[PDB]
């Protein structure tokens, strides 16, 4: 996990090879590419409560909001399962309005 | 030709307080590293050399 | 020899001796250049900070380079620079001038402010600073809620700390002990080597020309030989000391490079 | 295809070989004496000189 120790990027594994008076390592590393701009926001206000992502980050493609993992674009609908609540939307700098869908209420019908 | 060494390229990453960039694809790269571990064992005798 | 034909002719019989010394010293110089280039050159590009700076309340004016000053250095760099102060010996300039080193440092700092640790692996990816700090708290085991609720207090503490460190560095002396120590050691070694040039080593005089124009050759040559062996011994001693000190410096430089690669381009 | 990718190992070998070469070459210096061969000195002169 120590950055740039063996490899250049995110380390996956390595292979050793002999050499007349030494050793040769082959490092296999993971390197991301094909970026894309997005608009973000630290937290989501809803019903007067603030929601934060359990693991991921909020993004918007222009009209809707999703949560993604930080290393690979894969949007998902914001739900009360991948977010947690603490406080009220009054002291965070940058919070934006939206609605958080939850499964139990539509299930109950 | 003698010139002034160039440190590298030039860019200015677009910073703004509500904009991020997220990768959408990946690559796997294999690199090599080389390290010496030993040298030849030699031996010298005084009275023969001198 | 000090420009004496007789000395050169006498010295010719000692075989290839100073080629060894020159090879060793060239190796030392190459090692120094490699050390600097390895420690600092670790980015493929040269980033630049945006003209408008609103990093969620943090303030890096003390550290960012100042275009007003001719050297494009910063406040702390200026403080550090200001605080710290022949017979064939030659000093060669380093390959990298100070401006390029300052430019590397500025590029590294701009990259780590704007992109976080992403630029260490691939292309730099922008990210608002507050969210980067939230990531970094989440790293050490504290929920990101805390930073978003105490951003103002955290920024104030950071600014106060940076001001305090600036003042402490400006006022308190004897903080840069190691660098001054290295400089003093090198200067003292050169000084004693050049001082050693004024000893008889059991000869009738310490100046070559007088020995030449006092005696006949068959008697002067003995004194010449004594001078030769004494000076050669002193030169060997100097070279060996330089080799030891260079090895130690290389170890220190390797440690510095590792620290900079691990504690700057990523959280540790 | 590309060569010169193993500079470190070759550097080590070259340094060792060159050190041995200069050491063995040093055996041919008069060092201020009258000859660089011991057997010649033994054959020509007498011990007291
Ligand atoms: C942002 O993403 C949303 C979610 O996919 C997009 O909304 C969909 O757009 C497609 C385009 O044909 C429609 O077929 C879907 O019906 C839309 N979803 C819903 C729930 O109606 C939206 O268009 C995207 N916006 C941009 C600018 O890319
Ligand atoms: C991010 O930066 C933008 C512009 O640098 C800030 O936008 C300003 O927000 C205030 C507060 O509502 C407005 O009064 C200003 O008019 C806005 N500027 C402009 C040019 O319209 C924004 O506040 C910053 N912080 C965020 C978005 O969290
Ligand atoms: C998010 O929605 C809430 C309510 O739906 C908005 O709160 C209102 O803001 C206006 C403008 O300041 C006030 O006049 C109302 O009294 C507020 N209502 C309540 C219930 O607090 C809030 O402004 C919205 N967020 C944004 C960024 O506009
Ligand atoms: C993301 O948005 C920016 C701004 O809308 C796009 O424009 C780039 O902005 C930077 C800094 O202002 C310039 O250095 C680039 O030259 C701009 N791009 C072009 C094509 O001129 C940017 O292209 C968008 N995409 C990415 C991946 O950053
Ligand atoms: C990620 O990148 C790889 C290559 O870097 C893409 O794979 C190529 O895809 C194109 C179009 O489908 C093919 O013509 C090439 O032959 C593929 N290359 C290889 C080596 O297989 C891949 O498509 C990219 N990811 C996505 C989601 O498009
Ligand atoms: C960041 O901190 C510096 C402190 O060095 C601020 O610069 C000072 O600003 C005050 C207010 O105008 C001046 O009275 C001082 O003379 C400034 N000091 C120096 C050394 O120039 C700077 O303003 C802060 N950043 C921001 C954005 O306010």
């Amino acid at each position: 996990k120590r950055v740039d120790f063996c490899g250049k990027g995110y380390h996956l594994m390595s292979f050793p090879q002999s050499a007349p008076h030494g050793v040769v390592f082959l490092h296999v590393t993971y390197v991301p590419a094909q970026e894309k701009n997005f608009t973000t926001a630290p937290a989501i206000c809803h019903d007067g409560k603030a929601h934060f992502p359990r693991e991921g980050v909020f993004v918007s493609n222009g009209t809707h909001w999703f949560v993604t993992q930080r290393n690979f674009y894969e949007p998902q609908i914001i739900t009360t399962d991948n977010t947690f609540v603490s406080g009220n939307c009054d002291v965070v700098i940058g919070i934006v309005n939206n609605t958080v869908y939850d499964p139990l209420q539509p299930e109950l019908d | 030709i003698a010139y002034t060494m160039s440190l590298g390229a030039e860019n200015s990453v677009a910073y703004s307080n509500n904009s991020i960039a997220i990768p959408t694809n990946f690559t796997i790269s294999v690199t090599t590293e080389i390290l010496p571990v030993s040298m030849t064992k030699t031996s010298v005798d005084c009275t023969m050399y001198i | 020899c000090g420009d004496s034909t007789e000395c050169s002719n006498l010295l010719l019989q000692y075989g290839s001796f100073c080629t060894q010394l020159n090879r060793a010293l060239t190796g030392i110089a190459v090692e120094q250049d490699k050390n600097t280039q390895e420690v600092f050159a670790q980015v493929k590009q040269i980033y630049k900070t945006p003209p408008i700076k609103d990093f969620g309340g943090f303030n890096f004016s003390q550290i960012l380079p100042d275009p007003s000053k001719p050297s494009k250095r910063s406040f702390i760099e200026d403080l550090l620079f200001n605080k710290v102060t022949f017979n064939g010996l030659t000093v060669l300039p380093p390959l990298l001038t100070d401006e390029m080193i300052a430019q590397y440092t500025s590029a590294l700092l701009a990259g780590t402010i704007t992109s976080g640790w992403t630029f260490g692996a691939g292309a730099a990816l922008q990210i608002p600073f507050a969210m980067q700090m939230a990531y970094r708290f989440n790293g050490i085991g504290v929920t990101q809620n805390v930073l978003y609720e105490n951003q103002k207090l955290i920024a104030n503490q950071f600014n106060s700390a940076i001001g305090k460190i600036q003042d402490s560095l400006s006022s308190t002396a004897s903080a840069l002990g190691k660098l001054q120590n290295v400089v003093n050691q090198n200067a003292q070694a050169l000084n004693t080597l050049v001082k050693q040039l004024s000893s008889n080593f059991g000869a009738i005089s310490s100046v070559l020309n007088d020995i030449l124009s006092r005696l006949d050759p068959p008697e002067a040559e003995v004194q010449i030989d004594r001078l030769i062996t004494g000076r050669l011994q002193s030169l060997q001693t100097y070279v060996t000391q330089q080799l030891i000190r260079a090895a130690e410096i290389r170890a220190s430089a390797n440690l510095a490079a590792t620290k900079m690669s691990e504690c700057v381009l990523g959280q540790s």
